[PDB]
């Protein structure tokens, strides 16, 4: 079901096997790197049941600081090979660039699992130039790049927020407003697994 | 405006549309710089331990096959004994390319005892001319230079036009970033060329046409009272 869907949940505890398989996974995790949001420990990050989410497709994993290394560890642990690395160059509205060096970019690792067939590889390049609209937000250009890469397929975003919900995407995060599911396969398995609608333990 | 969509429509890369003095520091650097020193050496057969003294900064630029539409694999690079010539407190800048080097270069840094503190991206514009590795998902339009540290003004971006094919030179701007860190005066550039020789640097590589390296002469530049200068201070 093409229109946006989401589940407010603790991603540590959700049984993601009910969601099916996805052509693209994207995660912008709250890595534990003095932050204005709750985080996941390195072990919680490692233990995420990413492997059940895809058979053949791509993973987009935002990383910063020491998560440039921890993110690579997780990516490999979850069964992906890192095959690309997108950078978003942060600009203002006049298209100017916003420890040892000031930081002008954010990094997104691109992992592959299996042997994806029928994707449009090489349409976009690995550099995003876009304005920092709101702090802590990722640039909306990434969704368009992913859609041209894999048009019409099911996608899932972990640790997203309400402004991230998108057609063809299911968005998970603990600040979303309730549960909004339209795919009948997913609705059926959700009711089975969560008959009283609560996601605990 | 969506420059990713625009690149798909036109072939103009999104980076094509990116638009105090700090010059007396550059003059201090210039005054403190040792004479350029350089040595032709086939690094696969050469015992790097003959390169003394131990270096404050190492710039490592192995010729990767991806640079070409003698090449060094990451197998070769990983087996260099860089830790044997790095000072206990010292820095490394490793050009890693755009493919498997972003991973294997991190293995190298840890193998040699460094931790990465920066990831410096050379973003290449194509303003003047609006490949595909089989594993690539996207067109690769940048190269990474990883900064490693061991022991206890600028931006992490360099933007220039993509060089003509077969030109493997890296932007000279990388030297400016390194020298502005004021990390010390023993600076080694492995796999440099005649074209990269520079005051303040010892350049070692297989394609150099001439050498002037003398270990005792070189060490004499850093004998007391000049052993701990940052390279951004006045002469003593
Ligand atoms: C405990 N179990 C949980 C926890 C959980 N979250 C914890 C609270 C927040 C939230 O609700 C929503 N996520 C963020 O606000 C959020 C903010 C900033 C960032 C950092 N990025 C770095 C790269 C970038 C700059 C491009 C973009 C920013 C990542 C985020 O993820 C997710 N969600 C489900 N289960």
């Amino acid at each position: 079901l093409f229109p946006p869907q989401w589940i407010c949940c603790d991603i540590r505890y959700l049984d993601v096997s009910i969601l099916g398989k996805f052509a693209v996974v994207m995660a912008d995790p709250p890595w534990d790197i003095e932050l204005p949001y709750g985080t996941l420990t390195d072990d919680e990050m490692r233990r995420l049941n990413i492997p059940v989410l895809q058979d053949d497709g791509f993973l987009f994993l935002w990383v910063t600081g020491r998560a440039m290394e921890l993110g690579r560890e997780c990516l490999n642990l979850w069964g992906y090979e890192r095959v690309d690395e997108i950078i978003w160059v942060k600009t203002n509205q006049l298209q100017r660039i916003i420890h040892w060096l000031n930081h002008g970019k954010e990094h997104c690792l691109v992992g592959v699992k299996g042997n994806p067939q029928g994707f449009n590889q090489g349409l976009d390049c690995d550099v995003i130039v876009a304005e920092v609209r709101s702090t802590s937000h990722k640039p909306d250009e990434i969704y368009g790049m992913i859609e041209r890469l894999s048009p019409g397929t099911r996608k899932i975003e972990l640790f997203g927020r309400p402004h991230n919900v998108q057609p063809n995407w299911i968005t998970l995060g603990n600040q979303l407003d309730g549960i909004h599911l339209l795919d009948p396969d997913v609705v059926a398995r959700f009711k089975q697994r969560y008959p009283d609608g609560i996601i605990s333990k | 405006n969506d420059y990713c969509q625009h690149f798909v429509d036109t072939g103009h890369r999104p980076q094509n549309f990116i638009r105090e003095l700090i010059r007396l520091k550059d003059e201090l650097i210039a005054k403190s710089n040792t004479p350029p020193m350089y040595l032709q050496a086939d690094i696969e057969a050469f015992d790097i331990r003959e390169l003394t003294p131990k270096f404050d900064v190492i710039l490592l630029e192995p010729p990767l096959e991806e640079y070409y539409r003698k090449c060094w694999t990451w197998d070769d690079i990983m087996k260099l004994e860089i830790d044997e010539i790095a000072a206990p407190r010292s820095f490394i800048f490793l050009w890693c390319g755009s493919g498997e080097g972003l991973d294997l270069g991190r293995v190298c840094l840890r193998k040699w005892g460094y931790r990465r503190c920066e990831d410096i991206c050379w973003i290449k514009t194509n303003k003047n001319n609006p490949t595909l590795d089989p594993k690539a998902v996207f067109q690769r339009t940048k190269e990474h230079c990883l900064m490693g540290i061991k022991g206890t003004v600028d931006i992490d971006l360099i933007i220039t036009e993509e060089p003509e094919i077969g030109n493997i030179e890296k932007p000279v701007e990388i030297f400016h970033i390194i020298e502005h860190f004021c990390l010390g005066r023993r600076r080694l550039h492995l796999f440099g060329r005649d074209s990269t020789i520079r005051p303040g640097w010892l350049t070692v590589g297989p394609t150099l046409t001439n050498s002037n390296y003398n270990a005792e002469t070189y060490a004499s530049y850093f004998s007391a009272p000049n052993s701990y200068l940052t390279g951004c201070t006045e002469e003593i």
